[PDB]
């Protein structure tokens, strides 16, 4: 689903917003996010990740009569 | 044949001719109904192919 | 061609062991085979518009309950979707088999009937003269359908069928001799029997407009290993006694012709242009030299080699053909160079290759 | 079942006049030509005088010019004999068109019988009245210059 992507947003516990930039590693177009407060060892951070994929639900019968359902 | 078009009038009624259809029900052997407008003013029919198994299809 | 997966409906499972040779050859060519009873309430040849069986084989006479989704309309839609259906009935036809036959223009007969003949029957009959020995003389004679070798007298017992003369597509393969009448045995004759003459077809074939091969054979037993290994000698005094029946070779030829292996054609890219150019210009002018090219491939063992093409005719048609020429074979392409006529308008390049036993191909630009 | 034989007697078919009659035996054909017709033939059992009815008693016509064939059935009355009267104006549909020379065979057979006989009784003369091939090559007739 790497090509059928439309939006990827990342937030934090509560009301907040963050910044992600596309990165390349030496492949599935990995992203990296910059946290507001850097976490020390032994800490915990909640990060909400919301992605939207388009053109991913395919109609299986692919041909429906005027009186049938998808 | 089965669309009411008036108040005190039988179903298969034609406004312009003020009459009652002679053949209420019939089947189109060589035509499919491709489209029909909202008030049934323009009707587009798709001419059919030859019968696959080579039947008559009068 | 088509896919290798096929479905086999049976009258009873015993057919697996008594039709051993034919099924073994069929599997030897790579065709995957699934056997199911014709009265199974679980079988289905379509699911969400998929046609999950590419070929269908009906060896089940005396059936009236096909199953879950299999009906006569389902088999008709399967033949409309490119399927290849082979049926075989023998004196126990049954109403849906006859109805299916009537849906392809090949009428079967009553249940009790049998193609009877009293001049050419073999000594192994031991009955009411019903084991017909059809000679290889009266036969369609097309090397694509029936094979390219010489055969022996073939023998079968079953019901006779006639062709509807309204169908242009129906073809007759092995019509019986002018001595068969196909009436009730052991009952006197009152009416005019069904196909009393040489038009008792006995093995028919249908070539649909979408190139769907269907073979309606009578005589389920015609495919049985008992007829594959039995010598034939007509009861006429002192007839020649052949060692090999010559039924097996015919059967394999029919199977290779209905499952898209022996005769198949494909039309490749066409190209037309002014003589001395390389791309097609819109709106040719009157009396302008034009070159036409088209490629056809034949599927010999899957090679798709170039077709021979002795007589392929190009037609330059407006409403009725203005020009009609032959396509000279040159460098794998069929190219003709000709001058457009004086009459203007819109026109149609047309190629029609209807040959007996070959896939009907049609192309119009 | 028990075997049985087949025998033909009387015969003497005759040309119908809108009526001379001629007779022949079982081994050979009839000399001459007959134009319409009702061939009569009494089928009796061999070795013991009796009247039988074979299961198949069709009468066949073969046309040499076109190769077509037409078969009819002779149905008996209570006269212990058959009849095949050719109307020559009826049966227009069966004979789409007339050919000069027709060869007349007598196909006869049964399961109980030991030998089926089919020989041409006489020649008959009747005067009652592509889909996939290379099509004709057509060229274009250009207009003549002034
Ligand atoms: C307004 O609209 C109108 C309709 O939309 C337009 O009219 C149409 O115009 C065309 C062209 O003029 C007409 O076509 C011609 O009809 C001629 C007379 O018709 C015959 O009808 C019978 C045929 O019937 C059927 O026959 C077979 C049966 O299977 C079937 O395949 C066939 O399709 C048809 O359905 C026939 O039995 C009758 O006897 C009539 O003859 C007819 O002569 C024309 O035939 C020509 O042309 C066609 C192609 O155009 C060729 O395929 C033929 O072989 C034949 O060819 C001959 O003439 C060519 C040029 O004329 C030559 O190149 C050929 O070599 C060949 O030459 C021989 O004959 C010449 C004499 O004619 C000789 O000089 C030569 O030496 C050769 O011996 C053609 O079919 C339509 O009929 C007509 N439609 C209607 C409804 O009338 C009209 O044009 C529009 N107006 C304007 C201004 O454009």
């Amino acid at each position: 689903l790497e090509a059928r992507l439309a939006h990827l947003g990342v937030q934090v516990k509560g009301e907040d917003e963050e910044e992600n930039n596309l990165e390349v590693r030496e492949s599935g177009r990995f992203f990296t996010v910059k946290l507001p407060v850097a976490l020390d060892p032994g800490a915990k951070i909640s990060v909400i990740v919301e992605t939207v994929y388009t053109h991913v639900l395919h109609p299986y019968p692919t041909q429906i009569t005027q009186s049938e359902k998808q | 044949g089965q669309v009411y078009t008036e108040a005190k009038r039988p179903p298969g009624f034609d406004r312009v001719r003020n009459a009652e259809i002679g053949n209420k029900d019939f089947e189109l052997d060589v035509l499919e109904e491709a489209y029909t407008t909202e008030h049934w003013l323009v009707r587009i029919y798709k001419v059919k192919d030859l019968d696959n198994r080579g039947l008559s299809r009068t | 061609a088509s896919g290798p997966r096929t479905l086999v409906l049976l009258d009873n499972l015993n057919v697996r062991e008594t039709h051993s040779l034919f099924f073994r050859s069929l599997k030897d060519r790579g065709f995957e085979l699934t056997f199911k009873t014709a009265d199974d309430p679980s079988l289905s040849l379509i699911k969400y518009g998929e046609f999950l069986y590419d070929n269908l084989i009906i060896f089940s006479p005396s059936v009236e309950d096909f199953g879950g989704n299999i009906n006569v309309e389902t088999i008709s839609a399967f033949i409309d979707g490119g399927g290849s259906v082979l049926v075989a009935a023998s004196s126990d036809i049954g109403d849906p088999l006859r109805e299916l036959g009537s849906e392809c223009g090949i009428e079967f007969d009553e249940e009790k009937t049998a193609v009877i003949d009293h001049h050419n029957y073999d000594i192994s009959d031991l009955g009411q003269h019903t084991l017909i020995v059809a000679d290889t003389e009266n036969l369609l004679k097309a090397p694509t359908i029936v094979g390219k070798s010489s055969l022996n007298p073939i023998l079968f017992r079953g019901v006779g069928m006639v062709a509807d003369p309204d169908n242009p597509l129906v073809l007759d393969i092995l019509t019986g001799s002018s001595t068969s009448y196909s009436f009730f045995p052991d009952k006197p004759i009152t009416q005019y029997p069904h196909a009393v003459g040489k038009n008792t077809l006995l093995i028919a074939g249908l070539q649909a407009r979408n190139n769907a091969r269907v073979i309606f054979s009578g005589s389920l037993d015609f495919f049985s290993d008992s007829f594959f290994n039995s010598a034939v000698q007509k009861a006429a005094p002192g007839s020649q006694r052949y060692s090999q029946t010559g039924n097996y070779e015919l059967a394999v030829a029919l199977s290779r012709w209905v499952f898209k292996e022996e005769g198949v054609l494909r039309v490749g890219p066409v190209s037309h242009h002014r003589v001395g150019e390389t791309a097609p210009p819109n709106a040719y002018t009157v009396t302008d030299l034009v070159e036409y090219s088209i490629v056809i491939q034949q599927l010999s063992n899957g090679k798709w080699v170039p077709f021979d093409g002795d007589d392929i005719q190009l037609e330059f048609v407006r409403i009725d053909p203005f020009v009609r020429t032959f396509l000279k074979k040159k460098g794998g392409k069929y190219s003709v160079q000709f001058k457009l006529p004086d009459v203007y308008g819109v026109f149609q390049f047309k190629v029609d290759y209807n040959r007996l036993g070959y896939t009907h191909l049609y192309s119009s630009t | 079942k028990i075997s049985t034989e087949v025998g033909i007697t009387n015969v003497d078919l005759s040309t119908v006049d809108k009526p001379k009659t001629t007779r022949v035996t079982y081994p050979a054909k009839a000399k001459g030509t007959f134009i319409a017709f009702a061939l009569f033939f009494q089928l009796v059992d061999v070795n013991t005088g009796a009247e039988l009815t074979p299961h198949q008693t069709f009468v066949r016509l073969h046309n040499q010019k076109t190769g077509q064939e037409v078969v009819f059935v002779a149905e008996p009355d209570n006269k212990n004999v058959y009849k095949f009267e050719l109307d020559t104006s009826e049966r227009k549909i069966e004979f789409d068109s007339a050919s000069g020379t027709y060869t007349l065979y007598l196909i006869i057979g049964d399961a109980t019988l030991k030998n089926p006989i089919l020989w041409n009784v006489a020649d008959v003369v009747i005067k009652f009245p592509n889909l996939f091939t290379p099509k004709q090559e057509i060229q274009h007739l250009f207009r003549e210059p002034e």
